[PDB]
DNA sequence: ATCACCCTAACCCTAACCCTAACCCTAACCCTAACCCTAACCCTAACCCTAACCCTAACCCTAACCCTAACCCTAACCCTAACCCTAACCCTAACCCTAACCCTAACCCTAACCCTAACCCTAACCCTAACCCTAACCCTAAGAT
DNA sequence: ATCTTAGGGTTAGGGTTAGGGTTAGGGTTAGGGTTAGGGTTAGGGTTAGGGTTAGGGTTAGGGTTAGGGTTAGGGTTAGGGTTAGGGTTAGGGTTAGGGTTAGGGTTAGGGTTAGGGTTAGGGTTAGGGTTAGGGTTAGGGTGAT
């Protein structure tokens, strides 16, 4: 049995050394078709423009997710929370 | 010589450079030296990422450049970090760092 | 020739554990909770904005299929310009 | 089907001046076009404004270096600013 | 000298047709005739790309309203997109 | 005038002279100059009614660059598009965070 | 003698619900064209174009200052400290 | 000239921004980061005066910097 | 501070897939000549910037005091890591078809070119109301009994 | 809360400036009419996305133990804050010079237009190497004795 963090440390240095992507392929291919299709009906899409926006995605969140963690840090934290999503959202001026 | 990129000593084409100047919108008339200009500092721009790139391709053991590659070039120099800051390598990855505060005691 | 299928909850698509990868990569040691919603919320709000702004362009070409270019221009403009599906 | 342009011939041939032993990934070379088309876009924008601002009708060469001045870090700009010069001198004297 | 332009002129007609016993400062009306220019480049810019994209040699109302459809917000962009129709449908009624 | 034609107080004529001087597109439509004119015209009545109602509520008559402001910041849509931009002699909005109030 | 965070919630109301430029503007004008010298010899300014820079400069600030206690505030902490504009401007992509 | 910013006009900016209380390393920190926002600022505004073959920098070389900078001015020509 | 076991890193090679060197043919850039409006020179107006003087007075700084917020340490809970296993559902290589895209031939009207014409808007002036500046005033909490 | 204390918005007075009503003519925009091509037509190829079948194994969902990090407490030090009084330096009030920006005219040449010419590079096919994925290899650092 591991200590509570090393697995964890672990997982941090297996994903930032790799570009895989993160989220399944198929449940966001229906999140995309679910959200565009619920703002204009009968829409395609190529298999790339789903591709470039899973890209842009997981690329906007692990971002997202270092201010985050800065933010917890700030506060002498090891753990995020939603009040660290919500102020780097918020100095990020994405409001 | 006869292309234009020869006359300038260009890898480049200034020849494309030039339509695509004219062909973008940018102004009435387009000079005779703003294409070979601009087609040089593209190639200069492009000369320096490669190799910073390829060298890190050369570290990873890799005999290609992935886009890990010129992720791991562009944000590891500082001034291409600045001048790429508010674009995203698709299929870069992130650079490994972990904050000190978090490692164990 | 016929009739598709509802869509529906598909931002429980994004699971924990695929939410938990994305924090690892962003170098993060614990995550709370309430992250897992909080992600999905601020992820659909991305996704939002960025499809909105695609099919705005789609529509103008006068185009049903979405292309890469659509998503490439949309990103541009949400200042989010991305690197390698064409442009 | 129709035609497609590419900085691809190019980005290979800088690739073997530089590194003449390293390769280039179909994708690699997909973000690298990417790269030269930012950049032109980029520079010929700022240029289009600078000969607005300017009352002129012309983008020139001078245009070009004062974009790239603007656009460009300082140690970048210093070397693309004489890579450049460099390379119209050389056209003006072929 | 030479000749100055200005928004000045339609900001203080549109002024008076708003608030008839309102009035404008010489600052206000900078930043009034800065906020013309900076929507119009805006919206001009956006619609020069679209048509630029779409391989079209003009710039149409159609590409003016879908600049406007990304530009603009929420509500504003769909009642902009109401005036400038309105404006374009009187305007093909009157030679 | 092309103005008069349109029904709008904004310059058509001007708005066309301004779009293919200014390196857009080699053509310009009949219509986008009307449709332009009528977007730029109708924000300038939406600001122009929220900072003329600051400016009332203020007991002036004159609008001053602070109910520009005012009357930006204070509109979800006008803050969003706005929002990288300052208003010269604008001021910001009162607000004291509620941590910071006294006991 | 006021309590320790009265004069000061008082003078946040005060400049808050004001316009004027908050920096002398000589001293400003100095730093102008200190700055300028560094960057090209023989300079001359508008007037108003050193206006400008001020308008510039203060609007900034005054935006960065209100990242910076929502920074010092995330922190469990009424007062502002070096950490607070760091992280603000590290958010904001000013910094690393 | 940069000690001209003075210890109470920064804090009068602190207040507008909306700060009850203010650390001492402050004012030195408010300091260096208003010199490099200057220094940013009129080094592109004097690349546009010199581009225009001027010695005078103008409202609108400022107005353009700060446009460039994405912290676009209004009220002062552009 | 010694030994156990889970891990990643890294060796082996077999494995496929993607790179890059080949082919060629299509299409863009290149050469040339006459084209013109831009931007180059030139002189020199009339603009506005800097330079140097004065008078306090609004404003900054040192050095008076004590409030209470920040920081450390501790010890309360309990949130959230690590591990196990079952079964869904993703990924995989297929299959197919038709809507959707877009080539490329035909056509016309929209858009630009030109000139001259009225007519709007800029630059200017000058008046006057809105706003500013000052002193006395009530409201309104502020700190201590 | 009830006691004195400050200060800031309130009322009213009457000064100063700059809003906005105004003058003229300059240059912008409009209605004339010709000219050319961009883009609207209908059509077919033809690519390709959506839907389907198929399987199996990764990956997930859910509950379980308990570490160990989060957050309450109290109790220490001192850092900024109020207030004060001396006093530097800022802000107008109001000069003159002259380098600067630049209107405007004369003229040359750089940048465009044109069609034929041909060379580069896009899209085609295809052989072999670099990378991938499955086999065990050892050391490596972890966390219990
Ligand atoms: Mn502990
Ligand atoms: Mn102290
Ligand atoms: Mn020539
Ligand atoms: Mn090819």
């Amino acid at each position: 049995r591991y200590r509570p963090g090393t697995v964890a440390l672990r997982e941090i240095r297996r994903y930032q050394k790799s570009t895989e992507l993160l989220i399944r392929k198929l449940p966001f291919q229906r999140l995309v078709r679910e959200i565009a299709q619920d703002f204009k009906t009968d829409l395609r899409f190529q298999s790339s423009a789903v591709m470039a926006l899973q890209e842009a995605c997981e690329a906007y969140l692990v971002g997202l997710f270092e201010d985050t963690n800065l933010c917890a840090i700030h506060a002498k934290r090891v753990t995020i929370m939603p009040k660290d999503i919500q102020l780097a959202r918020r100095i990020r001026g994405e409001r | 010589a006869k292309t234009r990129s020869s006359r300038a000593g260009l890898q480049f084409p200034v020849g494309r450079v030039h339509r695509l100047l004219r062909k973008g919108n940018y102004s009435e008339r387009v000079g005779a030296g703003a294409p070979v200009y601009l087609a040089a500092v593209l190639e200069y721009l492009t000369a320096e990422i490669l190799e910073l790139a390829g060298n890190a391709a050369r570290d990873n053991k890799k005999t290609r450049i992935i886009p890990r590659h010129l992720q791991l070039a562009i944000r590891n120099d500082e001034e291409l970090n600045k001048l790429l800051g508010r674009v995203t390598i698709a299929q870069g990855g992130v650079l490994p760092n972990i904050q000190a505060v978090l490692l164990p005691k | 020739k016929r009739h598709r299928k509802v869509l529906r909850d598909n931002i429980q698509g994004i699971t924990k554990p695929a939410i938990r990868r994305l924090a690892r990569r962003g170098g993060v040691k614990r995550i709370s909770g309430l992250i897992y919603e909080e992600t999905r919320g601020v992820l659909k709000v991305f996704l939002e904005n960025v499809i909105r702004d695609a099919v705005t362009y789609t529509e103008h070409a006068k185009r049903k299929t979405v292309t890469a270019m659509d998503v490439v221009y949309a990103l541009k403009r949400q200042g989010r310009t991305l690197y390698g599906f064409g442009g | 089907r129709s035609r497609k342009e590419s900085y691809s011939v190019y980005v290979y041939k800088v690739l073997k001046q530089v590194h003449p032993d390293t390769g280039i990934s179909s994708k690699a070379m997909g973000i690298m076009n990417s790269f030269v088309n930012d950049i032109f876009e980029r520079i010929a924008g700022e240029a289009s404004r600078l000969a607005h601002y300017n009352k002129r009708s012309t983008i020139t060469s001078r245009e070009i270096q004062t974009a790239v001045r603007l656009l460009l870090p300082g140690e970048l700009a210093k070397h693309a600013v004489s890579e450049g010069t460099k390379a119209v001198t050389k056209y003006t004297s072929a």
